[PDB]
């Protein structure tokens, strides 16, 4: 789950793998402006610590 | 040598608020912070890379900075970086500025110009380090424990890391028009640019040389300087060139490496 | 801790750019329309709206 | 295991050898980009640009 | 506090310093210290340059 411990997971350290659930989703740029706004959801093992 | 900064160009983007709370395209926008390190030391990206000459050569005391489509040189002094209080710069490569700070809310980075102007980007970035251990004191005794911790080492060797890069889009400008009487020039220099203006017949594409139109105004012409020599970089705040991306990599210095503090 | 990886834009002008996906983990697109973008030098994309 | 259109080369020895970069920016830079999936891409990113 | 201080003739620093309790707070729900790239437009107050 987001925000959480485990939000991304990964079966082993070198697996190609990668699952993630951080809610990360996009908006409008401001008008006359180049820069692709975002919001999503600060990490889960950074909460966890 | 090796020389990987030759085929690599400083640009342009956009800070939030200069130094003043106003906004402006400058060249020494911050990029990611990185404080992945357990000492406590951090990776500011500036958009101008440090350490290297106008003319491609390393050099100490040479920086390299975006001038509107033309890279200008400035000291290695005077760079400053701060947060509340005052920042010791430990390394200095490309891109990349290691730091420590004391506590703070932001931080930001200033270098002179070339006419001796402080040129700044601050931005919100909440810095509050704690030591290793189970105390938390601010500086080192002349007798303690040693505990393993983590750093960043100056090494600039073979690193497996990455920065995407790849060719800058078509910068416009609007100073390269000029309207004498019925008829406009472009100017020239050693920068191909490309026009499209909407007067007659087909009068579209790129050139190396004057011309005039003599038919109509400067409210239908543009120029895009379309400098495509040379990798900028892979940033949020410039766009791209062609629909399916190009890309390249760099190397980044600078890796993270263990170390034991007292 | 993850990284959140964010390409620059791409803008067309006149012209609509199609929406692709992909298999990366969390991915997110979307194509906005009306865009007036500016740089330093001036503002591109003739096209008006 | 580098390629360029239709040749196919070794990336230790691209056929631009010497002065890649100074001979022709474009066409180098052009390549180097459409090699960035293979493994061999950091070998040829150090050929590309090494010349006296 | 706060200090306002300047150079002498004769090359000597001036200053006076006096309590001042400073404390600022910006407009709206949220409390922020730099402006970011996106987000809402607020109605606030300044003090303008104009000398008329
Ligand atoms: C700081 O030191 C620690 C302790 O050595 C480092 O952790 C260890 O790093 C090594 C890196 O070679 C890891 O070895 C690896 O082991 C796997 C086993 O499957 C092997 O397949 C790999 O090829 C590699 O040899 C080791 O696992 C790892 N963890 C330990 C020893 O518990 C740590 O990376 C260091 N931090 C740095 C250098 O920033
Ligand atoms: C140079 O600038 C002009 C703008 O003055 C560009 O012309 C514009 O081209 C687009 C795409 O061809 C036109 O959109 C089209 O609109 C018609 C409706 O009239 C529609 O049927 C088409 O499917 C398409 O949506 C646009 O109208 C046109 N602008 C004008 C004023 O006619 C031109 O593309 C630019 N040249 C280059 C090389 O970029």
């Amino acid at each position: 789950q987001p925000g959480r411990f485990g939000d991304i997971q990964s079966r082993t350290v070198e697996s190609n793998d990668l699952y993630a659930n951080t809610a990360l989703k996009l908006a409008r740029p401001s008008p006359g402006m180049v820069h692709v706004p975002y919001t999503q959801t600060p990490s889960g093992f950074k909460y966890w610590l | 040598h090796f020389n990987v900064y030759k085929a690599t160009r400083p640009y342009i983007a956009y800070c939030a608020d200069c130094g003043a709370g106003h906004s402006c395209h400058s060249p020494v926008a911050i990029e990611a912070v990185r404080s992945e390190a357990t000492d406590g030391m951090l990776k500011i990206q500036f958009s101008a890379q440090i350490g290297i000459d106008k003319s491609d050569n390393h050099d100490y005391t040479k920086i390299r900075y975006a001038d509107g489509h033309a890279i200008e040189n400035a000291v290695r002094s005077s760079l400053k970086v701060a947060t509340s209080g005052d920042c010791f710069v430990h390394g200095t490569m490309g891109h990349f500025i290691l730091a420590k700070c004391p506590p703070g809310e932001f931080l930001q980075v200033s270098i002179q110009d070339t006419r001796n102007a402080v040129r700044a980007c601050r931005i919100q970035y909440h810095h509050d380090p704690q030591p290793v251990g189970r105390e938390k004191f601010t500086i080192r005794p002349h007798y303690g424990k040693e505990i393993p911790c983590t750093t960043y080492q100056q090494t600039t060797a073979k690193t497996v890391e990455e920065i995407d890069m790849h060719m800058p889009p078509d910068t416009p400008d609007r100073t390269l028009l000029s309207q004498q009487s019925g008829n406009v020039k472009i100017t020239v220099g050693g920068k191909k640019v490309k026009y499209n203006c909407t007067c007659g017949t087909g009068n579209v594409g790129t050139t190396n040389s004057d011309m005039t139109i003599n038919t109509c105004l400067i409210e239908q012409c543009h120029v895009s300087v379309t400098d495509h020599k040379k990798w900028q970089f892979n940033s949020p705040f410039v766009p791209r060139a062609d629909e399916p991306a190009r890309k390249g990599k760099v190397h980044i210095p600078f890796p993270l490496d263990n170390i034991t503090c007292r | 801790e993850y990284k959140t990886v964010v390409p620059s834009p791409y803008v067309k002008c006149c012209g609509a750019s199609e929406c692709s996906t992909k298999e990366k983990p969390d991915y997110q697109c979307k194509v906005y329309t009306g865009v007036y973008p500016f740089m330093w030098g001036g503002a591109y994309c003739f096209c008006d709206s | 295991m580098c390629v360029l259109a239709n040749a196919t080369f070794p990336c230790f020895q691209p056929p631009c050898v010497p002065c890649c970069y100074e001979n022709n920016a474009e066409a180098t830079l052009r390549m180097l980009e459409d090699n960035v999936d293979r493994p061999g891409y950091y070998d040829l990113l150090q050929a590309a640009l090494t010349c006296r």
